[PDB]
RNA sequence: AUCGAGAGGA
């Protein structure tokens, strides 16, 4: 079993009014790549941004791409919780899930908690650790 | 990214909670107790380091060089001051339990430089 | 045996020691020391027996 | 902490029942015997002892 | 049911003081309060006192 | 100047000798009791509030001063006389002294009509006195003077005599107070919970515990405090608000010393959000007041309740006075801060088993707990007695008001029974305190007087409190512990271990305000960041800027015997900036040699002055005053760098430490009294050392020098005790050389005839004939004739067959007119030693004579007659029985090698050397290899060397000047095989044995367990009254239990008739008559042959049923519960 | 011992035999191990017998 | 004698 926490490096909540001009400087490429094409309306999107930094090697260890993670997020929460993400090429494995339709800064934390702990990206729940080996006996 | 600290109101000295102003679409830091407001300079409201990439050098204090029970070594001179001897010890804390990494502290008084090999 | 355990202790101190699968770095160091010292105890026992 | 209280008006033991309407932040304490009723604001930390407290305080204040 | 004397023997002691058994003492308690309650329920007694 | 290595090994032991010349072995007991009498009683009397009683006239009844006189005894006439401890032992008196209290009672009615009447020395009670304490009549007496009072000079004291019985208080472990401890319970609704058992230093009150917890996993951590006397938890921020710190910044100033730390801050935040509703002190005090006093209370009173709890009940050690809330807030914030560090993992959870965290509750503080309770109850009775008189308006006499039996009987009862608490609360009370002093052998007495006890509960199966913690080093014997159900829970002091008696912190506090310290109400919280906190007895008193030179100053004050006394612990935690100073009692510590740069402070001048200790009165205590030795407690050892020997201080090719601070006086002082007997304990498997430490307490010897005058219930004295040929340097202080408990035996380790297999020994019959391991067993019989009332009176007098009713067929001719046997009369089993007759209501008197405990066959050693406390005749008869060792008697060496005597061969039957030496004992070689008791072999070889050389061997544990090679080389110089082997010859045939046998002197012990005290048989003896089954015990002529597991075994065997015999026929056969219709036991009259059931009203269908009596009893007890067990026979 | 000493001596390796004799630290660590054995023997009985 | 407690033994 692998939860999002096991493969996550660090999570943070920002106040990003514009997706076009993001708060962070290194995420400005793919975000503006995502937004000009109106697959998903800018107006619908909420100001409050959830940015999670995945570490590369944990993703590779479970052979997990951001595609699978984003699919799992969009399945568990449907379209109510938009998620976007870059390719598996950048030096930092990052994906941004700001809500798109108790205040949203509080709400988004409840969402973040619930995602990190009890969203199942892979495996079977209540199988915590597995060891492979050759039996000498 | 870095953590975010709590900020307090300047009238009642209670913590300022986040909120959003729709008619400037800008982040504000407002007190639920009084009716003070501030405009944020951060834009970041919450930060969780699951990896806990903490620099334990910040947790060390130079006074630990005074401990008679810590081991000392002459093989790792200080880059600050050139003092010849230095105490060393392990991380010994939660989320530093992995990795027996040695931290060194200069025993020269008033230098107190700390480092890691 | 002691001088091998010192070898292992410097490797761990200098981060020259990498974990084995299924164990944390502490637990691998402990394994590696305990299996140096059990080799020592068995070898000295053999010497005494012979 | 007991939930049923002696009424300050009729002195009937455990005759007062307390209702916490948290959605409206109001606690209502009513005696079953003498039908005296009192309403006070409550918080999420409040308890029936606090509502009965506010009732006793209101009685003593009004009786001055 | 009061049990017989063999279930609750009154053992004699180094002298003549006959020590009774715990069951006998307890039956003493039950009897006294039963008699006392009986005279109260027979007479006029407060419902809370009878209770 | 410097002590060189060649001299060290006696320099150190010279130092050790001086310690035991100054302190002794029971110093902790005597110091505790002394502190209790000098301080604790006066503190308790003054700390009680004056009892103001008025209808009008009023009276206060101060108590102001105590006087404890010497122990005296009042006869029936009442003349006070000085009572000596041996008289108390013989007459079954309580060795107690009267406590008098000065009382001041001032009349105040009106019009300034004031007048004080002081009653000087009002007899308030009787305090039992610890022997050899400062207030004991044996105090300061010389060995002359003790012998001349019939006291043993070697008797350590340290115990009480209650009703003639010697009672010893066992030190009780408890978890230290006023210290914050953060633990984490794996199975609980809290990730982390910090607690402090706060207790004001002067024992005004019991310890009050505050808990500051962490709610289990907005869902963020929530911090609540469990205050005393408040029904429900409280969020911490409301407690802080209730202390007047309303703004959220002000609260965090106390909780978080560095605001730059994000991570602390974010953790605390949920509690701030959880208390956001309450914003001001009066609502917070309201909120707290609501939980507690009553459901309905006026608001002003609720506030007064919350205030009263906060300043008094919460954290009393911080303060109880008004205007302390800054102190309270800082200490409470410090508790929360500690919780946060534990929750963040910056700081480790506290360890419950660290003795730095534990305190030993000794005789003094325990008697103080009793005295507090009993003086409270006494004052209550004075109030009541005075109150009725004032209600009627008449004057009351205080002497009549004071019923002194409460203090006297309370202390006497609790020390007599061991139930530590009020006699009424006999089940809430904790037993095992105040045990009967072991007087089997001198080592057992010493160990029992140095016994510690961990009240975890023997039922508990968690091994953690039973494990030998690292911190027991030098404090507790690693070996001496019972091997039964209490293993590791009952402990023993190490030899130089000293439990602190307690001290006042006021000199230290006063000095701290001289020096660079700043109060806690006087600082701004911003300063706490890089400053160092200073705790004193748990109490955060201030902060400091340079902790290093503070610690230097404080250490160097304590080493000068300045304001800081020696037992004060001063720990500097460096990584966390605390300096914790401890002066309280119960801290186990030990002496250590201070070390300079790399150099002992102990020079040859000190050893020289110590050598002439008997001339220039240069003692231990001058060694301490010279700053050469220091007492270090368990908690301060964490900051100490110890050298095992001065050889560790020596500059090496690779320096291990090079910054030592202290040195061991000698490592062998980690052992206790009984483990210090073991020779070469570092060559044995540790379980063997533990088993010996247990068995040295069952070894016979001379338990005390004045045994001729003691009327002990059981006593064993060895005819010919010998000091061991192979000894440790610690026994010089245990006085084992002066009261030894064994004999040096010529042990051969051989297989000879097979009668020593499986932990058994073959003894020399001839040696036994010459007195080898012969002992005398003394058994004392009590009796008293009670004239309790004219209804029935007992009297000692030779009974007669014509007047006495319950006369056994045993002859009473050995008794005298007075009813008491005479000394020198040989008495066999079932014989009469005291003829006592009790008047009836075989006429007008019944026999109640005292018989011998059956199957003893001794000789009356002596008969003492006196009067007991109330004053009737009282007789003690000591009977004497010579115990010659025989097959089945248990013997042991000092290495856990126990075994019974398998057979005894005469000298011509035993194997002999070329020079005709036969072994006294032959033990089997198969007892060595699995046990790995190489100390036994090394002791045998060393003993051969010692006997051939005219030495006493040195078997001190860690001694590099003694190993097996050097002993073997010594033994080869006396014409013996260097390894202790000899050619033996078969005693039966005279042929040489092909294997050369290992033979030599080894110290053996005869243990109390003789077969003649264990053999027992039964064939239709007495039965128990309730269930008609065989009695329990040898003494009761009882039967052996055929238990459930024997039943199970015989079921597996398939032996149904044997099982029925054991569980029906041989225990309690019985018959009942059962109604065939209802199956209930009917009424049978076998004389008139009439059989009827009152239930069914039938008298023809009744059946006989053969059942056990216990089953009939069970069925009757089931009807007692309205159950109908109906034995249907169809 | 110095702090953070994972060497064989420090953590309870007895490099001596019973004939050679244990050093004081070895003696204490050996007493700790033997105490573990004694506790096991005294605590398993109730629970196995049940 | 009963009850409880404690200390021990295997
Ligand atoms: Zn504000
Ligand atoms: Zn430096
Ligand atoms: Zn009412
Ligand atoms: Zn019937």
């Amino acid at each position: 079993h692998t939860t999002l926490r096991k493969v996550t490096a660090n999570t943070a909540i920002y106040y990003d009014p514009n997706p076009q001009s993001t708060v962070v400087a290194e995420d400005q490429e793919w975000v503006n790549v995502y937004y000009e094409m109106p697959d998903f309306d800018v107006a619908r999107i909420s100001p409050w941004l959830l940015r999670v930094e995945l570490d590369r090697k944990h993703m590779t260890d479970r052979k997990l791409t951001m595609e699978q993670i984003a699919e799992k997020i969009n399945a568990g929460f449907g379209d109510d919780l938009n998620c976007i993400f870059n390719d598996d090429n950048a030096e930092k494995l990052v994906l941004r899930i700001r809500i798109m339709n108790m205040d949203d800064d509080v709400f988004l934390r409840c969402i973040e908690s619930n995602m990190l702990t009890d969203m199942t990206l892979q495996g079977i729940e209540q199988i915590s650790k597995v060891y492979m080996h050759l039996p000498q006996t | 990214p870095g953590f975010v600290g709590i900020r307090f109101c300047q009238e009642c000295n209670n913590m300022l909670y986040p909120k959003e102003d729709k008619e400037n679409r800008i982040l504000l830091y407002a007190c639920r107790n009084c009716d003070y407001q501030q405009e944020a300079d951060n834009s970041c409201i919450y930060v969780n380091k699951i990896t806990h990439e903490v620099d334990e050098l910040t947790q060390i204090i130079a006074d630990v060089s005074q401990d008679p029970t810590l081991p000392r070594t002459e093989d790792h001179p200080c880059q600050k001051c050139g003092h010849k001897e230095a105490v060393f010890f392990q991380s010994h804390s939660a989320r530093a339990e992995d990795a027996m990494r040695l931290y060194y502290v200069c025993t020269a008084p008033h230098c107190g430089h700390r480092w890691t090999e | 045996a002691k001088q091998d355990v010192i070898e292992v202790i410097e490797k761990a101190h200098n981060n020259e020691l990498e974990p084995t699968p299924g164990n944390t770095l502490r637990q691998t160091f402990e394994n590696q020391v305990n299996r140096i010292l059990n080799d020592a105890r068995d070898k000295t026992g053999s010497s005494a027996q012979k | 902490l007991e939930t049923q209280f002696t009424c300050p008006f009729c002195n009937h033991e455990k005759s007062c029942d307390v209702k916490m309407d948290r959605a409206r932040n109001t606690g209502v304490i009513s005696c079953t015997v003498c039908l005296e009723e009192f309403q006070t604001p409550i918080t999420y930390l409040s308890e029936p002892v606090d509502v009965y407290s506010d009732w006793i305080d209101a009685c003593e204040a009004a009786n001055q | 049911p009061v049990p017989p004397l063999s279930v609750r023997p009154a053992v004699v002691m180094q002298g003549s003081a006959r020590n009774q058994d715990d069951l006998t003492h307890k039956l003493a308690d039950i009897v006294k309060i039963n008699n006392q309650l009986r005279r109260n329920e027979q007479n006029g007694a407060a419902a809370h006192v009878i209770a | 100047d410097e002590i060189t290595p060649d001299l060290w090994q006696e320099a150190c032991w010279i130092v050790i000798s001086s310690y035991f010349d100054e302190k002794g072995l029971v110093r902790q007991q005597l110091d505790s009791f002394d502190e209790f009498i000098q301080m604790s009683v006066q503190r308790i009397v003054e700390d009680a509030p004056p009892i103001d009683l008025q209808a009008p006239p009023r009276y206060l009844l101060k108590f102001e001063q105590i006087y404890l006189s010497k122990p005296t005894h009042w006869e029936r006439d009442g003349a006070p006389s000085p009572m000596m401890p041996n008289e108390a032992r013989l007459r079954n008196l309580t060795y107690s002294a009267p406590l008098y209290v000065d009382i001041t009672k001032t009349v105040i009615k009106e019009g300034e009509e004031q007048l004080q009447t002081q009653h000087q020395k009002t007899f308030i009670g009787k305090i039992p006195i610890m022997l050899r304490s400062t207030y004991c009549l044996l105090n300061g007496l010389t060995d002359r003077d003790l012998c001349e009072l019939n006291e043993c000079p070697l008797d350590p004291g340290g115990y009480f005599i209650i009703n003639g019985s010697e009672k010893v208080l066992i030190a009780q472990e408890k978890m230290a107070t006023n210290t914050v401890y953060v633990f984490a319970k794996k199975d609980s609704k809290y990730a982390y919970t910090g607690e402090c058992r706060s207790c004001l230093e002067n024992s005004s009150r019991p310890t009050s515990t505050i808990w500051v917890s962490m709610l289990a996993r907005a869902i963020g951590q929530r911090i609540v405090a469990t205050l005393p006397y408040i029904k429900q938890e409280v969020p911490i921020i409301i407690v802080f608000r209730a202390l007047g710190f309303v703004s959220d910044r002000d609260i965090l100033e106390h909780i978080i010393y560095d605001f730059e730390d994000p991570e602390m801050m974010e953790m605390v935040k949920p509690s701030l959000d959880e208390a956001f509703v309450i914003q001001e002190q009066n609502v917070a005090l309201n909120f707290i007041g609501s939980r507690g006093a009553k459901p309905g209370v006026t608001k002003e009173k609720r506030i007064k309740y919350a205030k009263e709890v906060l300043q008094k009940e919460m954290l009393p050690h911080v303060g109880v006075s008004d205007f302390c809330e800054t102190k309270k807030a800082y200490f409470l914030g410090y508790m929360v801060h500690r919780l946060l560090l534990a929750a963040l993992g910056r700081r480790e959870l506290d360890d419950r088993d660290h003795y730095g965290n534990k305190r030993l509750d000794l005789a003094g503080p325990l008697l103080a707990f009793l005295f507090r309770g009993m003086f409270k109850n006494l004052l209550k009775e004075v109030r009541i007695y005075a109150q009725k008189f004032i209600d009627r308006g008449k004057d009351f006499n205080l002497e009549l008001a004071i019923k002194t039996r409460i203090i006297s009987d309370g202390l006497k009862y609790s020390l007599a029974t061991g139930n530590w608490g009020d006699q009424k609360k006999a089940h809430q009370a904790r037993a095992g305190v105040s045990q009967v002093l072991n007087r089997l052998t001198f080592a057992s007495t010493l160990s029992h007087l140095r016994r510690l006890n961990s009240p975890i509960g023997r039922d508990g199966k968690l091994a953690k409190p039973r494990q030998l913690h690292n911190t027991l080093w030098g404090m507790v014997c690693p070996a001496e512990t019972p091997e039964g159900h209490a293993v590791g829970l009952v402990k023993n002091l190490a030899l130089m271990a000293y439990i602190s008696v307690g001290s006042q912190p006021s000199p230290i506090l006063e000095f701290l305000e001289e020096w660079s310290m700043e109060n806690l109400e006087e600082i701004s919280p911003a300063a706490i960041a890089d400053a160092t906190k200073i705790f004193v007895n748990g109490c955060w008193v201030g902060i400091h800027k340079d902790p290093e030179q503070l610690m230097n100053t404080l250490r160097k004050l304590r080493r000068q015997m300045d304001i800081i006394v020696s037992e004060v612990s001063m720990i500097r935690d460096i990584r966390e900036r605390e300096i914790r100073i401890y002066t309280d009692a119960g801290r186990i510590c030990r002496p250590l040699l201070i070390v300079e740069k790399q150099k002992l402070l102990l020079k040859k001048r000190h050893i020289d002055q110590l050598k002439e200790r008997e001339y220039n009165n240069y003692s231990w205590q001058d060694l301490v005053a010279s700053g050469v030795v220091e007492y270090i407690d368990t908690l301060e050892e964490e900051t100490v760098m110890l050298a095992m020997t001065p050889d560790d201080l020596q500059e090496k090719e690779v320096a291990y430490c090079s910054t030592y601070t202290h040195c061991e006086i000698h490592p062998s002082m980690i052992l206790g009294v009984c483990a210090s007997i073991i020779p070469f304990p570092d060559h044995n498997q540790s379980p063997r050392n533990t088993y010996q430490s247990a068995m040295g307490k069952q070894a016979m010897g001379v338990y005390i020098t004045n045994f001729h005058v003691r009327m002990d219930t059981l006593a064993h004295v060895l005819y010919y005790p010998q000091k061991p040929l192979v000894t440790t340097r610690s026994m010089e202080y245990l006085r084992f050389r002066e009261l030894p408990a064994g004999i040096n035996s010529i042990v051969a380790i051989a297989s000879y005839t097979g009668y020593n297999q499986e932990d058994s020994v073959i003894m020399n019959r001839s040696a036994v004939d010459r007195g080898f391991f012969r002992s005398v067993f003394y058994r004392s019989y009590k009796e008293q004739e009670s004239k309790k009332g004219f209804d029935q009176e007992e009297v000692f007098e030779k009974p007669t067959r014509e007047t006495c009713q319950g006369m056994r067929h045993a002859i009473y001719d050995k008794l005298d007119d007075d009813g008491l046997i005479a000394p020198g009369v040989r008495v066999s089993g079932d014989d009469v030693i005291i003829g006592k007759t009790v008047t009836l209501p075989r006429y007008t008197k019944r026999d109640c004579s005292t018989f011998l405990r059956t199957s003893e066959t001794g000789i009356v050693d002596q008969v003492m007659v006196t009067l007991n406390q109330e004053g009737y005749k009282f007789c003690k008869i000591r009977v004497r029985s010579v115990r010659i060792p025989q097959i089945g008697d248990k013997f042991a060496s000092r290495h856990g090698q126990k075994g019974t005597c398998g057979i005894q061969y005469r000298q011509e039957d035993m194997p002999f050397t070329c020079e005709g030496i036969t072994p006294d004992i032959i033990i089997n070689p198969h007892a060595i290899p699995s046990r790995m008791t190489i100390g036994h072999l090394i002791e045998c070889l060393q003993g051969k060397v010692s006997a051939n050389k005219g030495e006493i061997g040195d078997a001190t544990p860690f001694n590099d000047a003694v190993n097996v090679q050097k002993i073997s080389n010594l033994l080869s110089d006396y014409g013996y095989h260097l390894r202790g082997n000899e050619v033996l010859y078969n005693g039966f045939t005279g042929r040489k044995i092909t294997s050369q046998i290992f033979i030599g002197p080894t110290y053996y012990q005869r243990l109390k367990h003789m077969v003649d005290d264990k053999i027992h048989s039964r064939a239709r003896g007495p039965i128990q009254i309730l269930n008609r089954q065989p009695m329990e015990g040898r003494s009761r002529d009882g039967g052996l239990r055929f238990g459930e597991m024997e039943r199970d075994c015989q079921i597996a065997h398939g032996a149904a008739q044997f099982l029925r015999e054991r569980l029906f026929e041989a225990s309690d056969p019985y018959q009942v008559h059962v109604c065939n219709l209802c199956g209930i036991m009917a009424i049978a009259n076998t004389r008139t042959h009439t059989y009827e059931c009152r239930g069914c009203r039938n008298k023809t269908q009744i059946s006989l049923v053969r059942m056990p009596y216990a089953c009939k009893l069970l069925f009757q007890e089931l009807m007692s519960m309205s159950i109908a067990p109906r034995m249907m026979s169809v | 011992f110095i702090k953070d000493d994972y060497g064989p001596e420090s953590r309870g390796f007895v490099e001596n035999s019973y004939l050679a004799g244990l050093t004081p630290t070895e003696f204490f660590f050996h007493a700790m191990g033997g105490r573990e054995g004694l506790i096991d023997t005294a605590v398993k009985t109730a629970e196995t017998g049940y």
